[PDB]
């Protein structure tokens, strides 16, 4: 049983925050220093953000785990701005932790923390314009310029225009949440690059081609869908068996027996209505001859996750045995069409008669340009999302960070004693988000920041660092859009995060 | 040594020397504690959470001495735990402050066995002036104010952040069922968490609350006892299986028609019994459910180990392994059973009305279960200040201002006695500023000037300080009339255990 | 492998005088409670010297003999023991001085010889009678009491410990033996030691209140259980087949009814009326259905008792003993003039007192179930050992080193025997016997010296046995005050010391052994 106690033992805590402050550092675009970590398990893992990989690690110090935690509750609330509040925490306790040396121990520090972050929600919200969906504009063209911000970042050149209105088209349907999850985007190899596909409803990836594929039907006009989570093959059922033998028909009879088995389960499924059979589990060789004979739809081989939406959206429902079950276990659509796209066989399920999945289908024909679209539309996405849900939207780049960091500058000097000592860190921890975005931009980071600082003092505009232009301006100006509530939810969990830490400094550890 | 016997660990040196340091190193953890803080520790111990507390009786218990001059103050320290709430804290830091006023004295040429006497002196001499220092008292027990004032202080000592939503709730919420003048239950009321929403969002329920959701129908009977058992559900029958999957499929058939005719017997002996709520800490099967609601009794999914315990304390209940049909014994003194969603969740919702033996509940909702376990120390030690078992509980100012008080007087005491005594009756003085230097190391400021302003307005009864800009420069704060409060009976036992505790521990030497 | 002559005197000595340092420190009551935890790692408080010596591990040859002799002594005053190590190993340290100079083992034992016969004769002068008095009795409990405890907690043990001794006078005992049941109460302070007469019981009944005042109370201790479940047994373990087991399992259940039949018309025979009533103590269970049955006919049935329980009411209520029931005559049964329930704490407790013809008494100790009610029950229990001296011898001293210094004073003048050979071993007794008296100063705060020359002058003048009050550290009467020590304590601190140091002082050799 361990016992702990002291001032370098506070100095401890915040010391191990930088540690994964640092994993975290830079994700905001898509430059910084990555090096690829693979598992001790055999997987190699890399996100498109750095909280991710965080989540994962598990760290020894129950004062780090706070900043884990608060990590988790972000994550799940806007699903964007993970990052940066790992970022303040850490950094305002960095330029704590020489101040507690000096004298800043004592537990007052709480008392700041939370006059800086409740004065600092109020001006962002104040500051930012409340604009409707129908003020003067169309409500997709609102969502417009707000789904280009990410699209612009990289590294799609002049398709980023056309791309966002249509990913639009997507989220207003289905809205009712703050989470990309029921929408997804899926890439296509081959085809046209120069105009994709915003289908309502759910599609597959891939059906492998089987014996008989295109002696299968591939248009229905009322589609009724099965969705299995078995299958039928020679190792799932038996073609293969021992027999007694003293006459030939033996033999025949044995296979003759099997082959009646594997028979029953397709079609009692499909006198109660199926004639389109979804699988994500694996369908031989043995198993497709039925269904190329019937004339009859089949399919093997597709996602897991994928099989999931198309529950939703055609109201069809799981099972888990394919003999004598309801109809009521299907779901329908209106059509069915296959069309092969590329090198891959593309399933297009559409007419969807509740449609609780609407997605872009992407098409662009490589790995190089298709992992670059995704990754912006999947931000895109999110900014589009979350601007229905709060209709104050105002400038980033760290340019209202910048305004914050003023403001606070000035509250410093009638607040008192060693509250004053706890603010001016917390004004210089705000700065360093945006300093990122200068080492992504490519420029000399301290140069910058105190540029922008001259125009929240000569005017209090929008002016920050630029990331989706690699420049310094306004951002309200470019249409870098993105709500009010990220950067609400960003401080406030910061702060929060923050006070456990310094606040602690006696730990006792059982290594019971 | 110079033997091969004879086993000590303390002893000589180790007595006089490191018996002290090790109180002290304990007594830390309470220099950051009791009224206005901002502290927090943090300490795990492997319990699949973080566990956050401010309160000395969890974090005595985790951390273990090999000494007995350290491992015997935390015994005092649960003892005045049982007997009141919160001043937990201040029974460790007294004792551990006392006797690093003590190893000084032995230092200079003092015997151990005076002091030892002096001690006992003191602590009679502070008591007798004690009932002299009651400011102020409740008379009714049924109005929220002066309940809520007392309570007020069990809050602060944890966070100064959460003293006035919670300080009303209790009171509000009741800890006024029982007249508290005889008789009073504290494993009637519970503190239960509800995960989800926010902390000022924490709500009144009167009677037991469990978290886990209703299933079926729900009852509103007043014939509706209770039947608690852990495992009544299993299956009825356990399989073997010999095709790895069954054992086969004739006797999958027979398997399946004797649990659904034994669950049909066993459910309906609870139906016939007078058992219209069974508490189930099994599995809900189908067979076991369809039978539930054809004899209309409330069914509760799961029950974890927590929700189990709580249970046989209040019901008089015990919680048997089943799968052969049973009758009640466990019984109830619940009539009403009703069905009320608490955190948007559906909630078991038991409630009688009596003064003995009535059941209520401070009932939390909060955003991570770690947050709750402290507002759950706050709130624990305000149910236990509550049982004074009086209904004028003489109220004493709270929050550490009757400490400099005690002092003043002690000093003056100290000087007419003649002999060596005196010297422990004056170091007894300079015990109780412990709590006023705690007050100021979290408020930001040495220990020089809180302790001589405090004295500069002489008799005051009133005086203590807080975390704020007040606490700090003039160093003046009123906490009699800011309505911090505390019970005489809670700094008696705080102040009676800690000095029986200091005085065995001196004593010491192997 | 052997440690001879001086490297033998020399291993000897170095262990008394650090054992010397620990029980100085436990010495009358100005000493100090000790704990152990380096014992076995578990919290005992504990106030006794040869208990001490147990309870630590002793690998140490000398201080391992030191504690057997010392088993001897504690049996039978229990006090003294504290003292025993003291004048042990300054006896030894006399004897150094004049070896090192150069003098042969055998000379000072010759005079230690002459020393006892003489130190033991002033014991039979100097002693002073007593009465056998209450008064008196209270002055020999009050001062051993506060030897094991404080001076607080020990003035209420005082009152329990007196009592018990005049009862055991009516038995015409002239020893102690029994009166002697120490039991132990739940309870939220120690300040409270009550006194029952009769016996207490650790269970009561599981069904509170079925007469829970009994006026004339006829006690059938039993001991044959009156439950015995629906457990399906044959020999009391399981058998082949399922049959055979519950056949024996009927008639087991049946015998038990006829049992509880007994106790109802046990009741109709003996007592006859409701005006009495009917003890039962079971040291087994009995049903929670037989309970109501009883209770309403007006009889407290009483269930899981112990064994030690049982054995007392034999001897004290004049009860039976059996392992049936049937119809038994009063005359068998013994009586107790009242029983009554006291509930406190979280175990209840029900009392059988005012026994007729009693042998036994208990001493009820209310505490917190802490080690602190532990510490009360072993300075209970050589208190009670002390009175019972009290009782043996006719004279009891005024103590606190006032006879000690007495002893001493008459050793230095004169030689005993005449002859120079057994003078030198008489310096190093008369010496060594000045510890306990000069010590009780030093704990206190007042030089050593000082108090040497006046005590033994105030003799002198006098022929007072003046003492030292214990808080000053200074002296006074050791008679007004109370501080006395029987007849008993002087005598076996006197021998043990003697016996201890002659096997010690006489090696030659040490020698390793398998």
């Amino acid at each position: 049983t361990d016992s702990s106690q002291g001032i370098p033992q506070l100095v401890s805590n915040i010391s191990a925050c930088q540690v994964i402050a640092e994993a975290v550092r830079t994700t905001l675009g898509p430059r910084g220093m990555d090096k690829l970590i693979v598992d001790g398990r055999g997987k190699a893992t890399i996100s498109n953000d750095g909280a991710t990989i965080l989540k994962l690690l598990d760290v020894v110090h129950p004062a780090a785990k706070t900043l884990v935690d608060i990590a988790k509750s972000q994550d799940a609330e806007v699903g964007d701005g993970t990052t940066s509040v790992t970022l303040l925490a850490a950094e305002f306790l960095k330029q704590v932790k020489p101040y507690v040396e000096e004298g800043l121990h004592p537990q007052i520090i709480i008392r700041a923390f939370r006059t800086a972050t409740q004065l600092a929600v109020n001006k962002i919200k104040e500051i930012a314009v409340t604009v409707k969906k129908a003020d003067k504009v169309e409500q997709r063209k609102l969502l417009e310029k707000c789904a280009m911000t990410a699209l612009s970042s990289k590294l799609i050149s002049q398709q980023k225009a056309f791309f966002a209105k249509m990913v639009v088209d997507a989220v207003m349907m289905l809205d009712d949440l703050l989470q990309l999850k029921m929408i997804g985007i899926k890439k296509v190899q081959g085809g046209a690059l120069e105009d994709s596909q915003l289908v309502a409803g759910v599609a597959f990836k891939k059906t492998f081609s089987y014996a008989g594929f295109e002696m299968q039907p591939k248009k229905y006009h009322n589609p009724k869908i099965a969705l299995l989570n078995v299958e039928l093959e020679l190792k799932a059922e038996k073609d293969n068996a021992e027999i007694r033998v003293h006459t030939v028909e033996d033999y025949q009879a044995i296979v003759d027996a099997e082959w009646n088995i594997l028979y029953d389960k397709l079609e009692k499924i499909h006198h109660s209505g199926a004639k389109v059979v979804l699988s994500k589990l694996p369908i031989g060789d043995v198993a497709t001859q039925y269904f190329a004979d019937r004339d009859m739809f089949c399919a093997g081989r597709v996602p897991e996750e994928d099989l999931k939406r198309t529950m939703m959206a055609c109201g069809g429902s799981i099972q888990t045995s394919v003999n004598a079950l309801s109809a009521d276990v299907l779901g329908r659509c209106q059509v069915f069409e296959e069309t092969q796209i590329g090198g891959e066989r593309y399933n297009f399920f559409t007419g969807c008669p509740k449609a609780k999945t609407c997605t872009f289908i992407l098409r662009g024909g490589a790995e190089q340009f298709m992992e670059e679209t995704e990754r912006s539309l999947h931000d895109a996405i999110m900014i589009v999302r979350r601007a229905i849900k709060n209709d104050s939207v105002v400038a980033g780049g760290g340019a209202i960070e910048m305004e914050l960091s003023k403001y606070l500058r000035d509250y410093s000097r009638t607040i008192p004693g060693k509250q004053q000592l706890l603010i001016g860190a917390y004004a210089k921890a705000l700065e360093i988000i945006p300093r990122q975005l200068c080492d992504n931009a490519g420029f000399d980071a301290t140069n910058i920041l105190n540029k922008l600082r001259a125009r929240h003092a000569q005017g209090g505009t929008w002016y920050g660092v630029d990331i989706n232009n690699e420049d310094i301006a306004d951002n309200f100006e470019a249409f870098v859009w993105e709500p009010a509530m990220v950067r609400i939810n960003a401080l406030t969990a910061a702060s929060e995060a923050a006070c456990l830490i310094v606040s602690v400094d006696e730990t006792i550890k059982n290594p019971r | 040594m110079l033997k091969e016997g004879a086993k000590h660990f303390s002893g000589l040196e180790e007595a006089v020397y490191r018996n002290i340091q090790a109180c002290k190193e304990l007594a830390q953890t309470t220099r950051t504690a009791y009224g206005p803080n901002g502290m927090n520790k943090m300490v795990i111990n492997h319990l699949e959470k973080l566990f956050v507390t401010n309160d000395a009786a969890t974090i005595l218990r985790e951390l273990e001495v090999q000494h007995p001059a350290a491992k015997m103050i935390v015994m005092a320290s649960h003892m005045q735990e049982q007997e009141v709430g919160d001043g937990t804290n201040f029974v460790l830091v007294f004792a551990g402050a006392l006797l690093e006023l003590a190893e000084e004295l032995l230092r200079i040429g003092l015997s151990v066995s005076e002091v030892i006497e002096g001690y006992e002196i003191a602590c009679r001499k502070a008591h007798e002036i004690l009932p002299n220092l009651v400011c102020c008292s409740a008379k009714n027990l049924r109005d929220i104010d002066e309940v809520s004032s007392l309570l007020r202080t069990s809050i602060m000592s944890k966070q100064y952040g959460n003293e006035v939503f919670l300080a009303k709730l209790i009171a509000q919420a009741c800890v006024s069922i029982f007249p508290d003048s005889g008789h009073f239950n504290v494993d009637n009321i519970r503190v239960c968490k509800i995960l989800g929403s926010g902390i000022s969002s924490s709500s009144v329920l009167h009677g037991m609350v469990f978290k886990k959701e209703t299933e079926g129908d729900v009852t509103s009977v007043k014939d509706a006892k209770i039947a608690v058992y852990s495992c009544p559900f299993d299956g009825m029958i356990t399989e073997t299986k010999g095709t790895v999957l069954i054992k086969t499929a004739e006797e999958l058939m027979n398997f399946s028609k004797g649990e659904e005719n034994l669950m049909d017997a066993q459910v309906k002996a609870i139906a016939d019994t007078g058992a219209n709520v069974v508490v189930t800490g099994g599995k809900v099967a189908d067979m076991a459910l369809h039978y539930a609601n054809k004899y209309n009794i409330m069914l509760v999914r799961l029950n974890s180990k927590w929700d189990l315990r709580r249970l046989c304390k209040t019901v008089g209940a015990t919680a048997l392994p089943r799968l052969t049909p049973p009758v009640l014994e466990e019984m109830g003194h619940c009539d009403s059973v009703y069905l009320s969603e608490v955190g948007d969740t559906q909630v078991v919702v038991f409630k009688h009305e009596k003064e003995d033996g009535a059941i209520s509940t401070i009932v939390l909702r909060g955003s991570t279960d770690n947050l709750m376990d402290d507002i759950e120390r706050a709130v624990d030690d305000g149910v236990n200040t509550f049982k004074v078992l009086t209904r004028d509980k003489r109220l004493v100012p709270g929050g550490g201002a009757t400490e400099i008080e005690l002092a003043k007087q002690i000093t003056s005491y100290g000087e007419t006695c003649p002999g060596l005594e005196q010297y422990a009756i004056k170091k007894f003085a300079e015990a109780f500023e412990a709590i006023p230097r705690a007050l100021a190391e979290n408020s930001g400021v040495k220990a020089n000037e809180v302790i001589s302003k405090l004295y500069a307005v002489h008799q005051e009864g009133n005086k203590n300080v807080g975390l704020d800009i007040e606490a700090e420069v003039p160093a003046v704060k009123d906490m009699l009339e800011a309505g911090i409060l505390d019970t005489y009976l809670g700094k008696y036992w705080a102040i009676k255990l800690a000095t029986n505790a200091a005085v065995t521990v001196l004593r010491v030497d192997q | 492998e052997v440690a001879r002559a001086q490297a033998a005197l020399a291993v000897n000595i170095s262990a008394a005088r650090g054992l010397q340092d620990v029980l100085r420190t436990n010495l009358g009551p100005k000493g100090t409670m000790k704990m152990l935890v380096s014992g076995a790692g578990d919290i005992k408080l504990t106030k006794d010297g040869n208990v001490l010596l147990h309870e630590m591990q002793i690998q140490h040859p000398t201080a391992s003999l030191i504690a057997k002799v010392a088993t001897a002594q504690d049996d039978i005053t229990g006090d003294g023991t504290t003292s025993n190590v003291l004048i042990i190993g300054e006896l030894l340290k006399q004897a150094d001085l004049y070896i090192s100079e150069g003098l042969h083992p055998r000379i000072i034992t010759e005079g230690f010889e002459a020393a006892k016969e003489k130190a033991l004769q002033f014991l039979e002068e100097v002693k002073v009678s007593r009465e056998m008095d209450r008064e008196t009795l209270i002055d020999v409990a009050r001062t051993s009491l506060r030897t094991k405890v404080h001076a607080e907690l020990a003035d209420v043990l005082t009152e329990a410990v007196v009592d018990s001794i005049l009862a055991i006078k009516k038995q015409d005992e002239p020893i102690d033996l029994f009166m002697i049941e120490i039991m132990e109460m739940k309870h939220k302070s120690e300040t409270d030691t009550s006194l029952i007469r009769g016996l207490v019981l650790d269970h009561g009944a599981r069904h509170p209140d079925m007469k829970k005042r009994v006026e004339d109370a006829y006690i059938l201790t039993c001991n044959v259980s009156l439950e015995y479940e629906k457990t399906e047994v044959n020999s009391g373990f399981f058998y082949k087949s399922a049959e055979e087991r519950e056949k024996l399992v009927k008639a087991e259940r049946k015998f038990i009814e006829d049992r509880v039949k007994k106790i109802i018309e046990l009741k109709r025979k003996v007592c006859g009326d409701s005006d009495k009533g009917f003890v039962v103590i079971n040291q087994k269970g009995i049903d929670p259905f037989s309970l109501d049955a009883l209770s309403k006919e007006g009889i407290v049935a009483l269930r899981r008792a112990k064994r030690r329980n049982m054995e007392r009411l034999t001897l004290a209520c004049g009860g039976v003993a059996l392992n049936s029931f049937d119809d038994l005559s009063p005359d068998c049964l013994g009586h107790a003039g009242l029983v009554y329930e006291y509930t406190l704490g979280e175990e209840k407790f029900t009392f059988i007192e005012k026994c007729n013809n009693p042998r036994s008494v208990t001493l009820l100790i209310k505490g917190p179930n802490k080690h602190t009610l532990t510490q009360i029950k072993d300075a209970v229990r050589d208190g009670l050992r002390a009175v019972k001296n009290a009782i043996d011898d006719g004279c009891v001293v005024p103590g606190a080193g006032a006879v000690e210094v007495a002893m001493a004073e008459a050793l230095i003048k004169h030689k005993p025997s005449v002859k120079g050979r057994a003078q030198l071993g008489v310096q190093a007794f008369a010496d060594a016997l000045l510890i306990i008296p000069k010590v009780l100063a030093q704990n206190s705060g007042f030089d050593l010296q000082e108090t040497l020359v006046k005590i033994q002058a105030e003799h002198s003048e006098s022929g007072q046995l003046v003492g030292v009050d214990l808080n000053t550290g200074e002296p006074m009467v050791a008679a007004e005050v109370g501080v006395w020590d029987n007849y008993c304590v002087k005598k076996q601190l006197l021998h043990s010391c003697t016996v201890i140091a002659t096997n010690i002082l006489l090696v030659d050799e040490i020698m390793r052994a398998g």
